[PDB]
């Protein structure tokens, strides 16, 4: 099925790798919107990349897989988050319509060509986690931040730390799941935020500079709080 | 608003007969210096006016 | 006044397994215009001081960088192309000449491109009738190596020898790119796992991380200030008073 | 101070990147333009202190 929800100001990750003290940093890079119309689901496009939100109780959920045309064309990504480690593999893969993923099965579409590479590590999981893939390398963020509630995507801010950097050049249009699940896919756009550091050097609050004019001249003045008067932001 | 027909060593004094005609990273040497021209006499007019 | 520096250290990671690139002109065959390599290694230590005369290295053309000083840079992002042209006209392979080949083939967005050798060889390339950086392979027909860097972490330096750390004194540093002045202090944690350099609001380094023990290392410089010069009167008498002012 | 961290047109806004990979025949243009612009910001500032 397919449902519409609200965000309610999350999906803000670390931008560079620069440590910084309690200061007010205006930044401008591909980010989530504060209050955007994100879609509920129980062949996505990818655009300018997508903010993967999903609870699970027992890790039910896992893996992905991205794509072009996928059979012979521009190759393709699987990401297996096993119980032990993460395997990535990008090879050429074919056919691949449905995932259907000792009881389970351990074959998705199988069909490999060739080698580019093969990173394992440390496994993702051990709800709402959340992740963040941006494309040019491949960026991939994570955060795992256990709350309480029904629906999930709660109040307060959530800052993404960065985990997997790899670096393959290729453009990737059509998005989907690998394996009764729950998860949400935002849109990334264009925008400007001024994130806020605290003193251990963590994204604590941020603002939008284009959804609205008190929070178009919270960012032209670098102050979070704004005193009585007029001011003139834009033309 | 006369000041903004000054060539300031440039070939021209409009934007468009330069980002159509010239070459593109040819015409950085004079969009430079009409950006600093014009900046100049903006500087001045501020400063005259305080 | 100032306080002179008495030390220069160099602070580079343990790695110094070499790139493959004494023999990289040497493997196979430079490719054509119809693909351009551009998956190269970049986990090695590079060394571009190796062979200048007697190779097949012809141009020396570069832009942003000297050739001379190359031992002493680390590189965050490597490439390296190997495609055939023709020897008669390579002055249009350039960051800012349009003609030929920068209508469907090539195009450099004015960056720091390295080096670009043309060189010679007689021993085809399928051209065909751009964004910067967008091959195409797409079927009219008629019958150089470039090493673009972005020096803006780092895991491919120059060969150099590090030596050891430091601290409590005016001593010149080189840990990634760094070659300022500045004195070395055990103090102010906190820093993540991913991240390695460190700012302030107005935008200055005053963290980095060893690459070799994985230590938060504070870079102050040296005391400074004015020296006035209070004087009687050189008709009334001759000797004077030094002020220093803030120290 | 926020003014040191600007290009003017140069390749960066600190001496010790452009004293680190150019050659002492080409270092000096982007030298030039940052000591232009950070005198053009001194003289503003004295200006506006006056």
């Amino acid at each position: 099925t397919q449902s519409y929800t609200n965000s309610f100001t999350r999906g803000v990750y670390y931008p560079d790798k620069v440590f910084r003290s309690s200061v007010l940093h205006s930044t401008q890079d591909l980010f989530l919107p504060f209050f955007s119309n994100v879609t509920w689901f129980h062949a996505l496009p990818f655009n300018d990349g997508v903010y993967f939100a999903s609870t699970e109780k027992s890790n039910i959920i896992r893996g992905w897989i991205f794509g072009t045309t996928l059979d012979s064309k521009t190759q393709s990504l699987l990401i297996v988050n096993n119980a032990t480690n993460v395997v990535i593999k990008v090879c050429e893969f074919q056919f691949c319509n449905d995932p259907f993923l000792m009881e389970s099965e351990f074959r998705v579409y199988s069909s490999a060509n060739n080698c580019t590479f093969e990173y394992v590590s440390q496994p993702f999981l051990m709800n709402l986690r959340e992740f963040v893939f941006k494309n040019g390398y491949f960026k991939i963020y994570s955060k795992h931040t256990p709350i309480n509630l029904e629906r999930d995507l709660p109040q307060g801010f959530s800052a993404l730390e960065p985990l997997v950097d790899l670096p393959i050049g290729i453009n990737i249009t059509r998005f989907q799941t690998l394996l009764a699940a729950a998860y949400y896919v935002g849109y990334l756009q264009p925008r400007t935020f001024l994130l806020k550091y605290n003193e251990n050097g963590t994204i604590t609050d941020a603002v939008d500079c284009a959804l609205d004019p008190l929070s178009e001249t919270k960012c032209t003045l670098k102050s979070f709080t704004v005193e009585k008067g007029i001011y003139q932001t834009s033309n | 608003v006369k000041q903004l027909s000054s060539k300031f060593g440039a070939i021209s004094s409009v934007l468009n007969d330069i980002l159509s005609r010239l070459d593109p990273p040819e015409a950085e040497v004079q969009i430079d210096r009409l950006i600093t021209g014009r900046l100049q006499s903006l500087q001045t007019y501020v400063t005259q006016q305080l | 006044f100032r306080v002179q520096p008495t030390e220069s250290i160099v602070r580079f990671p343990n790695i110094t397994n070499l790139c493959p690139f004494h023999e990289v002109f040497n493997a196979t065959t430079f490719a054509s215009v119809y693909a351009w390599n551009r998956k190269r290694i970049s986990n090695c230590v590079a060394d571009y001081s190796v062979i200048y005369n007697f190779a097949p290295f012809f141009a020396f053309k570069c832009y942003g960088v000297s050739p001379t000083k190359l031992n002493d840079l680390c590189f965050t992002n490597v490439y390296a192309d190997s495609f055939v042209i023709r020897g008669n006209e390579v002055s249009q392979i350039a960051p800012g000449q349009t003609g030929n080949i920068a209508d469907y083939n090539y195009k450099l967005p004015d960056d720091f491109t390295g080096c670009v050798i043309a060189w010679n060889s007689n021993k085809n390339y399928l051209y065909r009738l751009l964004k910067p950086f967008e091959r195409d392979i797409s079927t009219p027909l008629q019958s150089v190596v470039v090493l673009s860097f972005e020096l803006l972490p780092a895991t491919v330096c120059g060969p150099k020898k590090s030596t050891n750390l430091v601290k409590n004194k005016c001593v010149n540093f080189n840990f990634n790119g760094l070659t300022g002045t500045g004195v070395l202090t055990e103090s102010n944690k906190k820093f993540l796992p991913f991240q390695q350099f460190g700012r302030d609001i107005a935008d200055t380094t005053d963290a980095v991380r060893d690459p070799q023990t994985l230590e938060i290392l504070d870079i102050t410089p040296c005391s400074f200030g004015g020296v006035s010069v209070i004087t009687p009167g050189t008709n009334t008498s001759n000797q004077v008073a030094v002020l220093y002012q803030g120290v």
